[PDB]
């Protein structure tokens, strides 16, 4: 029941830290592909791909 | 010129000369606790950010 | 004059040029091991005195630190090291001692 | 500006999730190319001695 | 305000690493200390991944440690880290007590008793790793140990039983060495806990051996690059022993069963613990020989007893360091002595270094204390 949080600067505050919490995802997103070394997305990367 | 900035010109503004910069620091008294010169420095960033 | 006092005066001369410790301009009585009494003797001097210990032994830590010593003509002379930490400490020891006696009986 | 070092700190060390991202991504290539360079060096160092060398003699 | 500096369990590790006062000048040798707590671990790691594959049977324990070295994946890897590291742990070990005693840390008694407590667990935890394989050495290393403690008046043989489970070394023998191997660093590991613990009251020391409370500086970041600096070249050693000499400081007798039979006949132990072989050989009695060499490993808990100087450290003592390499090579000759033949000259070398280790411990020592006491006319 957290109603507290719906005004004005709360949306504020999260359009401003949007674009933070995109690039943390999309660094776990690529840490976890170069770490398991997952074939299905790495066959696309034009470079990578030659090392299978 | 007081009524032409917003919250995006303060943001910049301030990441243009705060945010990441080395500062002058000058201490008297009972100083002990101040940090070291390292410590300042790393607290002027976030890395969170 | 005596022939045995001018060979100890030789060789605590030499022994104090190679112990070393005044190459980083430090005293004698900077050097001791701070125990008790030694702990109350420092407690006891006055303020001047107590500041140039300070100070000189920061000024030695820091050149430990970056591994340097000082230039040969600030190093400490043998004969003008006075002790100034003798007398506190000696009556520190005196009123140790006679408080022991005491228990004794 | 001019200099590489100036663009690379105005676009991408200024901010922590760019450092992040720009290490992973470092690190995902450098990786291939490591590999490529050291299996070189080492397949010519041993030349005429691993088996990958003399398979074709056997193998129909 | 800071989460930091008041949760619960953030406070301890901020006031334990990251906050901490340390002087501005300690040299590498801090370094070690540090060390110790990494190898631990390390070998907590490795050796888990050992026992996933061990079996402790007499009739399949080499066949078991061969399977881990051509069958597991990488498992040849895993076992020459697992060796190594125990010659890696044990120079750390001498470089750290060498420290404590050039510069008087043995000051701070209960630290310094409680590492000599951590150099026993240490030394038992690395004797009962060694027989776990299960060859030559193993075999007349055990036999040899477990008949250490018959030399014990009246209770000596039921004490020997005892231990063996058993009229000689079988498969009881092995078992419970698995066991206590697999536990003891776990105590290691708690037993460091407060290591630690008595030495965050006191504070650190440092080589010019004067008190340093006016020139601190915080632990991080300036004590952590250093860490991560000798992390790095201890790991670099480690690898290179490894990759590049997998059985420089091995012995190839173990690479054959165990032969109950059969004795090989240039037997010895491995390298740190030579000198106590060399100690133990020179005295021609059986009771003075084990007295002897307990009393070789604890004599540093009267290091503190015979202190004398008015400084503290050796830096400004020169006949003190003089005495102290004169030990360093004395405790080097003993290891070479250790690894030769009983026989001419070796014995009277032997008997000559010992006399020498224990008179340079106990009477030279303190005797140059007092001399260079009456030097400074104080
Ligand atoms: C301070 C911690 C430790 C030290 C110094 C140590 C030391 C040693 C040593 C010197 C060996 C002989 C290796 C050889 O000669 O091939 C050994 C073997 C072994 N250790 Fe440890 N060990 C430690 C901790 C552990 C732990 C925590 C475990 C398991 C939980 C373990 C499991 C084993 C096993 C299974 C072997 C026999 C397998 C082999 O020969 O590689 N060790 N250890
Ligand atoms: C597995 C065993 C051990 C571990 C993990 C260990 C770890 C540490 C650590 C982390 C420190 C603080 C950092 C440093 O001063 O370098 C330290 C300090 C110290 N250790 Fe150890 N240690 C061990 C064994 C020993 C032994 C065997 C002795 C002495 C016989 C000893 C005596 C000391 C002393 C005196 C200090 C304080 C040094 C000083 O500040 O003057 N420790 N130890
Ligand atoms: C004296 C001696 C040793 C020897 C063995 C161990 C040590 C050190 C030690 C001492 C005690 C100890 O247990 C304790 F820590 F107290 F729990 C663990 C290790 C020193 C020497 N090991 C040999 C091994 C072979 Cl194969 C043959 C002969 C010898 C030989 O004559």
């Amino acid at each position: 029941m957290l109603t507290r949080f719906l005004g004005p600067r709360y949306r504020q505050l999260a359009r401003n830290w949007v674009p933070t919490a995109s690039l943390w995802g999309a660094v776990g997103a690529v840490g976890l592909v170069w770490a398991t070394d997952w074939r299905l997305i790495l066959d696309w990367v034009p470079y990578i791909n030659g090392k299978f | 010129r007081i009524a032409e900035v917003d919250a995006r010109v303060v943001r910049e503004v301030c990441s243009k000369y705060f945010y990441d910069q080395c500062p002058a620091v000058a201490g008297f008294g009972p100083i002990e606790q101040l940090p070291d010169y390292n410590r300042i420095r790393s607290g002027m960033f976030w890395l969170r950010f | 004059v005596s022939a045995s006092s001018r060979w100890l005066e030789g060789i605590r001369k030499w022994y104090y040029n190679a112990a070393g410790f005044n190459k980083l301009g430090l005293m004698r009585d900077d050097t001791i091991h701070e125990n008790d009494d030694v702990k109350e003797a420092i407690r006891r001097l006055p303020e001047n005195l107590y500041n140039d210990r300070v100070f000189r032994i920061k000024r030695a830590l820091d050149l430990s630190m970056r591994q340097q010593i000082l230039p040969k003509e600030q190093w400490t002379k043998y004969e003008e090291d006075k002790s100034y930490l003798e007398p506190y400490l000696k009556e520190v020891i005196r009123e140790r001692k006679e408080r022991e006696e005491w228990a004794k009986k | 500006a001019p200099t590489l070092t100036a663009r690379l700190y105005s676009l991408l060390f200024r901010r922590t999730s760019t450092f992040a991202l720009t290490i992973v991504v470092g690190a995902l290539f450098f990786e291939r190319a490591f590999d490529q360079g050291a299996d070189a060096i080492y397949e010519h160092i041993n030349e005429g001695k691993l088996w990958k060398h003399i398979k074709h003699k056997y193998e129909n | 305000t800071n989460i930091r500096k008041s949760h619960p369990l953030m406070k301890i590790v901020n006031n334990a690493f990251i906050d901490l006062p340390a002087p501005s000048n300690i040299s590498s040798w801090w370094n070690f200390g540090s060390l110790l707590g990494i190898c631990l671990i390390l070998q907590i790691l490795t050796g888990l991944f050992l026992a996933m594959h061990y079996t402790s049977d007499t009739t399949t324990a080499f066949s078991s440690v061969t399977h881990i070295c051509r069958d597991v994946n990488y498992g040849w890897i895993i076992r020459y880290m697992h060796a190594n590291g125990a010659s890696m742990f044990f120079i750390c070990l001498y470089m750290h007590v060498g420290r404590g005693l050039y510069y008087g840390s043995y000051t701070f008694l209960e630290t310094w008793n409680i590492g000599v407590i951590l150099l026993l667990t240490v030394m038992a935890t690395a004797f009962m790793g060694y027989v776990l394989p299960w060859g030559q050495m193993s075999f007349w290393g055990a036999t040899v140990i477990t008949n250490l403690l018959s030399a014990i008046p009246y209770i000596g043989t039921n004490l020997v039983e005892w231990i063996w489970g058993g009229f000689s070394v079988d498969k009881a023998t092995l078992t419970r060495f698995f066991a206590f191997h697999f536990i003891l660093p776990f105590i290691i590991m708690a037993i460091a806990m407060v290591h630690l613990l008595f030495l965050h009251e006191t504070g650190s020391n440092n080589p010019t051996g004067i008190s340093s409370d006016v020139d601190k500086i915080p632990f991080h970041p300036y004590y952590t690059i250093k860490d991560i600096l000798g992390a790095l070249l201890l790991i670099l050693a480690l690898m290179l022993l490894v990759l590049f000499a997998p059985d420089l400081l091995g012995d190839p007798d173990n690479y054959t069963p165990a032969n109950p039979l059969n004795t090989p006949p240039h037997i010895k132990p491995e390298w740190y613990f030579l000198f106590a072989y060399a100690i133990l050989r020179s005295i021609p009695n059986k009771l003075g020989g084990v007295l002897a060499l307990a009393f070789s490993i604890l004599i540093l808990a009267l290091i503190p007893l015979l202190h004398t100087s008015k400084q503290r450290s050796m830096m400004f003592r020169p006949l003190s360091q003089c005495l102290f390499w004169a030990l360093v090579a004395d405790l080097l000759t003993l290891t070479w002595i250790g690894g030769q033949p009983v026989e001419h000259p070796y014995i009277t070398i032997g008997q000559l270094a010992s006399v020498l280790y224990f008179l340079l411990i106990l009477v030279l020592m303190p005797t140059a204390g007092t001399i260079e006491n009456k030097l400074l006319k104080w």
